[PDB]
């Protein structure tokens, strides 16, 4: 399976050993938009 | 444990070094940064000296690792207080020189005391009927 | 840094043949841009 | 239908309690403008130096700010102190109930034999759960020479030159305070309940509201138990997700907030090539270092004085709030001002108070109707030679087919008199004709 | 978006990233409040009114600054015919 | 985006700006309707 | 093009910054009139 790379921006989480767990393709979507926003990869309930 | 083959530094979310691992013995510290902070002075018009407080440092901390000085000194609850008598036992209901959690230093030498700012009024009648 | 755009797809570019060779197979869509990069996602095919 | 108006009459009724937290106070935030522009650096101390005054100006708004939050708490305990006579054979270890109601959660320990332990039972369970009061920093920035792994954000703050200073009273004074105003509407000379008992005050209050004294004074055990239990509700109203305790947190997480944001200001590039200085320090000469430092030099007095602009608009609101929590202290607490929805919402009848984290907590008590009867009522009455007559509190109803008045908070015939009456010269029109009364 | 040849402030602002939110409840929703706490003085149970008619209480207002009750009972008609006539002059007054 | 957190800040001052707002006309609101009983057979539209 | 831009984005974000500092004061004033509306509906309208 292959698929192109360019430069993006990624919001990253590492875990307590260094493993990244999880990543979110800021600019991909609006859930995605709201994740970078809040730097996390459950926001809080609210409108944004 | 978390330092793999290829990594050597550990990073924070701001990208401040925060730890390393040495290359050549392998052995691995955290950084931590030099302490850094002001001095509380409290001075009066009528005084020859200042009264220095160091909020929240111990008085051994301040003695060892920032500065030696000939003056007196005790730790009080806010923190070290340089050339000034402990009195939390006297009170004033008056004060210029308000340090904060109902302390005050007072200006005959300096005193660091107690400010109570509102008594009740006492009377000595029975409560019961 | 280089990422995949996340949502968009892989491309499944592995062939399998047993004799015959098809000359389509060494033309687009298969030989295919290299641009900024790539993102492989590759099977271990174990054998026995 | 003739003269009469259907009404529902509270046939029943007990005591609730609503909770209030007012801000009264807030963090007295200080910051070293010269220590968080240019940290260590002596390069950027000289740049800095040919701003001139701007560090001057952001240091002089900071301590009148937090003059006014001094001069606020002094003025908030002087009213909480105003007037309070106790007697000094008074000890709250003996005495702390009176005429069937409990005070002994609402009252600390009196006098200094007994140290900083004036904090009362009520006003403990309250501060357990806020982590940053006063105390909570004093010990948080105590611990930030203690060598623990643990990277507390508040002494990262502080090495930059963002700190909070504790209140020029301490909380537990204010504690000491809160109690001995309480204690004031206990005992003899009531200083704070009108020169009389709480339970005939708490009486009277709930008969100005239109409630009959004759079932007030025989009903006295009851309404001290919904009293004492309205408290108690009060209190365990704290362990679910509690309006007044949200409120109260709110304050600490917005200042947290705040300074959190203040300290990733120092992170930002502002255009220069890095945001720390270590790194142009350590890439370029004074003559380009300069133009960077400078970049940055900007970018931080900048957000300065949007952090500044910001703390003196938040000051405002924060002595807004102190002005009207005196104003409850010496309307609702210490009197019973005759104005309706001021001391809390409802038919209320008596309000207490005690400190809590930035502010002071409010009870305020209130008289709840339980159930109703659907009756009659006259609003007036013709009687005798045209002689109008009007209702004190009440309504005039027909029982027994005979015209009685009752209260209008809770039914209970009882005759007419000049005692439950208004006398008017001539009856209005539309008041129902009774000859045959007085 | 409708199309307009008018060039509207308002649409050049939001176009530019500044716009005006509606309020979380609408004035209608306000006006409805306003309308219930007025009717709560008209009828019984009165609970905007002190548990009292309102005329009863304007009367026993007016006496509580010094009015005996008697010319107040007499001229209840000349009272009631003021009072409306007030609130068509504040409706007037509008117009000015 | 070199300048960071200062876009954050002017949205974040406005969005508490807008809540206090809110929870204003909230408060007034409920100082209109506290304590109104109306009766369910009042219709405006005969009783005025 | 990054000089004269960067020239834009500081008069932009101090503009800004000003508008929000006069935005908070303002707010300030529209409490303080709320608080006296329920003053007036409490004291006035719902009673005297
Ligand atoms: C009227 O005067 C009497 C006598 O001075 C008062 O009675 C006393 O009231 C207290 C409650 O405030 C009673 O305390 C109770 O004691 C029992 C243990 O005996 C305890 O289980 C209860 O929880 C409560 O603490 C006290 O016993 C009682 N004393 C007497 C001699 O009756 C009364 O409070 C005064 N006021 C009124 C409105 O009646
Ligand atoms: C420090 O750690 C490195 C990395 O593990 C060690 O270097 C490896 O040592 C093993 C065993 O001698 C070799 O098989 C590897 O080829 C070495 N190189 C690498 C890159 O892995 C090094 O010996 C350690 N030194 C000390 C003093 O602890
Ligand atoms: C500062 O002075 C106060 C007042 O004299 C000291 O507090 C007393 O300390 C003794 C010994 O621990 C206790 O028995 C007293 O009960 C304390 N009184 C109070 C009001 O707390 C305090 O220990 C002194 N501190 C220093 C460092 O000199
Ligand atoms: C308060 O009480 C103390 C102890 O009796 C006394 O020393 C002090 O002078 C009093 N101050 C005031 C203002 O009453
Ligand atoms: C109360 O104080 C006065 C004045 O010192 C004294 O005359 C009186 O005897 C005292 N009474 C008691 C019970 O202490
Ligand atoms: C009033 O209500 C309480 C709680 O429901 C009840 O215990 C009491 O008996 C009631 N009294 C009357 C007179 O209804
Ligand atoms: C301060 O440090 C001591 C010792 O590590 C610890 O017991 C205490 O809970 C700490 N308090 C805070 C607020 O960090």
């Amino acid at each position: 399976w292959v698929t192109p790379l360019s430069k993006r921006q990624y919001l990253l989480k590492f875990d307590n050993r260094g493993v990244i767990t999880n990543a979110v393709d800021c600019s991909s979507s609006f859930f995605s938009e709201i994740q970078c926003k809040t730097k996390s990869l459950l926001p809080n309930t609210g409108v944004y | 444990v978390y330092y793999n083959s290829w990594q050597n530094l550990l990073y924070d979310s701001n990208g401040n070094i925060i730890g390393f691992k040495d290359f050549v013995t392998n052995k691995t510290y955290n950084i931590f940064p030099c302490y850094a902070g002001r001095v509380s002075a409290a001075f009066h018009q009528n005084a020859s000296s200042l009264a220095l407080l160091y909020r929240n440092l111990k008085c051994s901390y301040v003695l060892n690792n920032i500065s030696l000085t000939t003056q007196p000194y005790f730790d009080s609850y806010l923190g070290c207080v340089f050339n000034a008598d402990n009195l939390t036992d006297y009170s004033v209901s008056s004060c210029a020189l308000r340090m904060g959690s109902g302390f005050c230093v007072d200006y005959n030498s300096y005193r660091f005391v107690t400010f109570e700012p509102f008594n009740v009024s006492f009377v000595n009648d029975s409560i019961e009927s | 840094g280089y990422f995949p755009k996340s949502g968009a797809n892989f491309r499944d570019l592995s062939l399998k043949g047993t004799t015959y060779l098809s000359t389509l197979w060494y033309q687009k869509p298969f030989l295919s841009d290299f641009n900024n990069g790539i993102f492989s996602r590759v099977k271990n095919t174990k054998l026995y | 239908v003739g003269g009469l108006y259907e009404i529902k009459i509270p046939t029943n009724f007990t005591i609730v309690g609503q909770e209030e937290f007012i801000q009264t106070n807030s963090p007295k935030v200080t910051i070293d403008c010269s220590l968080f522009v240019c940290s260590n650096y002596a390069a950027c101390h000289d740049l800095l130096s040919e701003y001139g005054t701007f560090c001057d100006n952001i240091n002089s708004i900071l301590d009148e700010v937090n003059g006014l939050l001094d001069t606020t708490q002094l003025h908030v305990a002087d009213t909480l102190m105003q007037g309070v006579t106790l007697s000094s054979n008074l000890n709250t270890n003996l005495h702390f109930d009176v005429d069937n109601i409990n005070f002994k959660s609402l009252v600390g320990c009196l006098g200094p034999h007994c140290g900083s332990s004036s904090r009362s039972f009520f006003e403990d369970l309250l501060f357990d759960k806020v982590k940053l009061s006063d105390v909570g920093f004093v010990e948080a920035y105590n611990n930030c020479t203690g060598g623990s792994e643990i990277r507390d954000l508040l002494c990262v703050q502080s090495f930059n030159g963002i700190k909070v200073l504790p209140p020029i009273l301490s909380e537990s004074q204010i504690s000491g305070y809160t109690t001995a105003a309480t204690v004031a509407a206990m005992f003899p000379p009531w200083s704070a309940a009108a020169g009389i008992p709480f339970s005939l005050n708490v009486q009277y209050r709930i008969n100005g509201l239109g409630v009959t004294m004759d079932v007030l004074n025989k009903n006295q055990k009851l309404i001290a138990t919904a009293f004492n239990n309205a408290l108690l509700s009060i209190q365990n109203g704290f362990s679910a997700p509690n309006s007044a305790l949200a409120k109260i947190q709110s304050v600490v997480n917005s200042n947290a907030q705040a300074l959190n944001s203040l300290l990733q200001q120092l992170f930002n590039k502002f255009g220069a090539i890095s945001s720390s200085l270590q790194e142009i320090l350590s890439r370029l000469d004074p003559p380009e270092a300069q133009v960077q430092i400078d970049r940055l030099i900007n970018g931080r007095l900048t957000a300065l004085n949007a952090y500044v602009s910001q703390q003196l608009s938040d000051i405002s609101l924060v002595k807004f709030g102190a002005a009207l929590a005196m104003e409850k202290v010496n309307e609702c607490v210490k009197s019973q001002s005759p104005r309706i929805n001021f001391c809390g919402n409802g038919n209320h009848i008596l309000s207490l108070v005690q400190n809590a984290p930035y502010g002071l907590l409010f009870m305020h008590f209130s008289y709840k109707p339980i159930s109703f009867k659907t009756v009659l009522v006259s609003p007036g009455l013709c009687i005798s030679g045209d002689v109008g007559i009007a209702p004190k509190q009440g309504y005039f109803i027909k029982h027994n087919d005979h015209w009685m008045f009752t209260g209008s908070s809770y039914y209970y015939p009882e005759p007419i008199s000049d005692k439950n009456v208004v006398f008017m010269n001539t009856c209005s029109v539309n008041f129902t004709k009774a000859p045959l009364v007085y």
